[PDB]
């Protein structure tokens, strides 16, 4: 039906007006599969009748469920929905199911037509004017307007949402003791009470609705698990996603990778990788919502990624508020790292894969530490509370970088496993010269033109060598330079640079970069036995800096 | 005496709409706290549910300020504060005074309690929109607005001002050498009195904002008396190194961007050569000359460092090691207005994030103190380390604006 619940006042942008958009004509089997779909709706007081004084208009489509050739009506309003204000959040958080709590009754309701179901402000029902072309091409077309949320628009789900809300606050601190956890209209009630008492109270939630013309059809989910809610199945000591399939299509429409996009941004929620940059692009420019678009190379392999992702299953077993959270990080094949968090032994809860950060240079214990925040945040969110960690670092490992390290850094309590790979500090720079140690004094430096660059060094020992390279900058000659030093010399050197750029890098003991050169030298500072780098001025002609210059 | 008054209309700078600032997700703890509190400031009338048509946001939490059991509610309204007209009631009439950095001992006193009599600008309140989140998402989250002026707001203390004045002339009479400075929502109570004698006017005080509306906590002390600077220094030793020599002519051309009466002429000299880092280098060319002139001028302030009242304090903060830290506060490069070291809970400790937090709000005290002005700080962390865990140790009722760096060999230059 339609509900007697206040109306939420509504806004165009400040400063713009309603959409004009001009509608095209379709098929005389349209024309009128439409006019029978829009009787049926101005019937029921969903749409309702107009004419004259309106100056607005939406494009209207009509398409067919292709195995029962039933016509729906498919209304754009990507043009009144950039002229609407902003409303605020829809959740881009989807309850997880692993944070609910066993619950003996249970119980899964859904309302029928829930946005026709609420009333669209007054004043703002103007301007989703839409009309039905006509077919002799005489008629001066069907013009309507909504008096209730429309399909797409963009302020349906907020206000319908408001109006749940509001509707359920009397019922819900009238039953304290029932839970009811809602995302749209879509209703898990568990409760405590028997059976018997829990239909009871069901009864009355069905009928507190219906009295807001909000309806639950009799596809209530049966009291019986598993039960369909959100995506899951719910059973009653486990749970479990059901699959996500993604369409392959030969020709894509604007509208379909429109729905492609929104199916997608709700799964990247429960899978994480899920990639829409590739196709949100495709939706650029205002193309008709059935004009064909041509896949980029580019999104024709984003959905091959996020295909090859939802192909994992999910599981999982309910939480438990009385026994305390774990959580326990592996590393795994470099720069990958699993994680799972659970009550019992092997009863886990969710489980993960965290990526590595967009660093440019990083080590081990740096992504651990970021690996246990994204948990921690994670957890926090879900059960509102911290898990304990149960790590692959030794407290030694770490006490010795959170002691070296520059930049403040913390890690939770936790508890060492013994569990390989370890993650460890593959070298320690020296904190006091070697003596004895032969004493490189490094430089470089490249025409920031020509992108040639010279790298060299002059030890104390007489020692000097110097390398011509090609399409290099100052900063990699510098790079340069260290590693030459450290690939001519002892197990034990001394190495002096001018480059507070290249000191910045190795002193954060990176043990993985993105730039080889760096690696390089990585793996050189890791066969070292022992190795100092100092720093000095740029030209104030200091050590043999002033005259390792032999450009 | 500020109560079914008319309202003073405000306004968002120009071209500025309102805030939309994501509310962070907290824990079940922290949720019921903010759920008690916010359904009896509902009753009171202080706030309102509002619907979903209002489109702006402020991030809410809360905290046990300073040691007590009681959770008190804390809205970050940096961002609406930096899109809020500049108050034009100017009560900076009341410019900040030079004495509260000298008082021997400084109370600060809690007056948020104040702002919830005075009633908000009709208009205004879409804009202190606020949403209290939920446990794993399972609900919709309750969302607020403020009928009434907001703790934490810029224009709270504006609009105020004057009845607060009205109410600390009297006091302000009978007690002529207390000095009493406001900031945000609370009061900076100074003075020159033996301790017991302090703790004993500022009880009169409370005593008395009670018996005119405002109630404040029950009985934090500081004594800018004490406050000390961090003077740059060098090194003394018997004998010097090629590295300790490098080290030091390093460290002071870096100085000499602060101090020109800088020289390291005798010991670019010294270093002539390509000499291995160990060799024990002589004390040559007189170089006790640079070493001993240059020594000195780390002993007089550089050439021009003023508070300019007009521009932005900033603070740098670097991690020494052994839960010590450094830190500078200025407005204009290398003209420092204070260096200092805040390098408490030392010895036995192991929590960076808790000691630089604790920190922040100690050189913001200090700050506050001294120019009546929170600086900008720029945080030796990573964005999402301090976001996971810095709220969990925040104890003041101001949360400054701050941005995340990455620090070099600029430790070595203040150790
Ligand atoms: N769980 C949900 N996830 C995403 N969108 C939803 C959800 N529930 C409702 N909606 C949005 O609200 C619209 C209106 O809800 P309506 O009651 O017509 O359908 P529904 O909730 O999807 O289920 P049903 O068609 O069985 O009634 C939907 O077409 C959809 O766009
Ligand atoms: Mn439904
Ligand atoms: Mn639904
Ligand atoms: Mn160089
Ligand atoms: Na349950």
């Amino acid at each position: 039906p339609i509900s007697p619940i206040e109306t939420v006042p509504v806004k165009l942008k400040p400063g713009m007006d309603g959409p004009k958009v001009k509608q095209w004509p379709l098929t005389e089997e349209k024309i009128k599969a439409l006019v029978e779909i829009c009787t049926e709706m101005e019937k029921e007081g969903k749409i309702s009748k107009i004419g004259p004084e309106n100056p607005y208009n939406t494009p209207v489509f009509a398409i067919k469920k292709k195995d029962s050739t039933k016509w729906r009506k498919l209304v754009d309003f990507r043009e009144l929905n950039k002229r609407t204000q902003d409303f605020w959040e829809v959740q881009l958080g989807i309850p997880h199911p692993a944070g609910l709590k066993k619950n003996k009754s249970v119980t899964v309701l859904d309302v029928g037509d829930a946005y026709f179901s609420v009333p669209l402000d007054e004043d703002f029902r103007k301007y989703t004017a839409f009309t039905i072309p006509s077919i002799n091409n005489e008629t001066p077309g069907i013009r309507y307007q909504y008096n209730v949320l429309p399909q797409g628009w963009k302020g349906s789900p907020a206000i319908f949402q408001s109006s749940m809300t509001k509707i359920l606050e009397p019922f819900k601190k009238q039953n304290p003791d029932i839970v009811i956890c809602q995302y749209m209209d879509d209703l898990y009630v568990g409760s405590d009470l028997e059976i018997g008492q829990h239909r009871t109270k069901i009864e009355e939630l069905r009928q507190h609705l219906l009295r807001w013309g909000l309806t639950t059809p009799d596809k209530k989910h049966q009291k019986e698990p598993p039960f369909l809610w959100m995506g899951y199945e719910l059973h009653p000591d486990k749970w479990t996603v059901q699959p996500i399939v993604l369409p392959e299509k030969d020709s894509w429409t604007v509208n379909d990778i429109q729905k492609l996009v929104g199916k997608l941004n709700w799964a990247s929620q429960i899978y994480p990788g899920i990639k829409v940059r590739q196709l949100s692009k495709l939706l650029r420019g205002t193309k008709a919502l059935t004009e064909v678009i041509p896949l980029t190379e580019e999104a024709e392999l984003e959905l091959a990624e996020n295909r090859e992702i939802l192909k994992e299953p999910v599981h999982g077993v309910y939480y438990d508020p009385s026994k305390d959270l774990i959580a326990e990080i592996q590393k795994q094949g470099q720069g990958q790292w699993t994680y799972q968090i659970y009550q019992e032994p092997f009863k886990n809860l969710k489980t993960g894969k965290y990526a590595r950060m967009r660093g440019a240079h990083t080590n081990d214990v740096k992504q651990l530490t970021e690996a246990v925040q994204k948990i921690t945040t994670e957890s926090i969110v879900i059960w509102g509370k911290t898990p304990k960690f149960k790590l692959p670092i030794q407290k030694e490992t770490w006490e010795t970088w959170w002691t070296e390290y520059w930049q403040a850094t913390w890690i939770p309590e936790w508890e060492f496993v013994n569990t390989p790979p370890l993650v460890k500090l593959w070298y320690q720079l020296e904190k006091e010269p070697i003596v004895g140690a032969e004493t490189f004094y490094v430089d470089g430096a490249a025409n920031r033109e020509t992108k040639l660059g010279k790298a060299g060094y002059v030890t104390n020992k007489g020692r000097q060598k110097v390398v011509p390279l090609t399409n290099t900058t100052n900063q990699k000659t510098e790079l340069q330079a260290i590693y030459l030093a450290l690939q001519d010399s002892g197990l034990e050197v001394n190495i002096v640079t001018d480059s507070q750029y290249a000191l910045g890098i190795i002193q954060a003991q990176p043990d993985k970069s993105e730039s080889e050169l760096v690696n390089q030298i990585i793996e050189q500072l890791i066969k070292k036995e022992k190795v100092y780098l100092a720093w000095v001025p740029a030209h104030k002609g200091i050590g043999g800096n002033e005259q390792v210059d032999k450009l | 005496p500020i109560s079914p008054i008319e309202t003073v209309p405000v306004k968002l700078k120009p071209g500025m709409d309102g805030p939309k600032v994501k509310q962070w997700p907290l824990t079940e703890e922290k949720i019921k706290a903010l759920v008690e509190i916010c359904t009896e400031m509902e009753k009171e009338g202080k706030i309102s549910k509002i619907g979903p048509e209002n489109p702006y946001n402020t991030p809410v939490f809360a905290i046990k300020k300073k040691d007590s059991t009681k959770w008190r509610k804390l809205v970050d309204f940096r961002e609406l504060n930096k899109r809020t007209q500049d108050f034009w009631e100017v009560q900076l009439g009341i410019p900040h005074p030079a004495g509260l950095k000298k008082n021997k001992s400084v109370t600060v006193l809690d007056v948020g309690d104040a702002y919830f009599s005075v009633p908000l600008d009709e208009d205004f309140r879409k804009y202190t929109a606020f949403t209290i989140p939920s446990i794993n998402n399972e609900t919709p989250g309750i969302r607020y607005q403020y009928n009434v002026l907001p703790q934490g707001w810029k224009g709270s203390p504006a609009i105020f001002q004057s009845s607060m004045t009205k109410i600390l002339e009297p006091f302000k009479k009978q007690n002529p050498d207390i000095v009493i400075c406001q900031y945000m929502d609370d009061l900076y109570v100074g003075s020159d009195l033996e301790i017991g004698q302090h703790r004993t006017k500022i009880e009169e005080l409370r005593q008395h904002l009670l018996r005119w509306g405002l109630t404040t906590p029950d009985k934090y002390e500081l004594h800018p008396d004490k406050w000390t600077v961090q003077p740059i220094v060098l090194p003394e030793k018997d004998s010097w190194t090629v590295n300790d020599i490098q080290k030091l002519v390093g460290k002071l051309n870096w100085a000499s961007q602060i101090y020109p009466g800088i020289k390291v002429r005798q010991l670019s000299k010294l270093l002539r050569g390509t000499k291995a880092l160990t060799e024990v280098i002589p004390l040559t060319e007189e170089a006790e000359l640079e070493l001993a002139e240059n020594r000195e001028i780390l002993k007089e302030p550089v050439h021009g460092v003023y508070y300019d009242p007009s521009k932005d304090l900033i603070a740098e903060i670097q991690k020494q090691g052994q839960g010590q830290w450094t830190y500078q506060i200025y407005q204009e490069p290398f003209k420092n207005l204070k260096t200092g070291k805040y390098a408490r809970m030392r010895g036995a400790h192991t929590n960076d994030v808790k000691q630089l937090t604790e920190a922040v709000q100690k050189i913001t005290t200090e700050s506050i103190v001294i120019w009546g002005k929170t600086p900008k700080f720029k945080l030796p962390i990573q964005k999402e380390t301090w976001e996971t865990w810095w709220t969990e140790y925040w104890q003041a009722t101001w949360i400054p604006e701050w941005e995340f760096v990455n620090t070099p060999p600029l430790v070595k230059l203040w150790y």
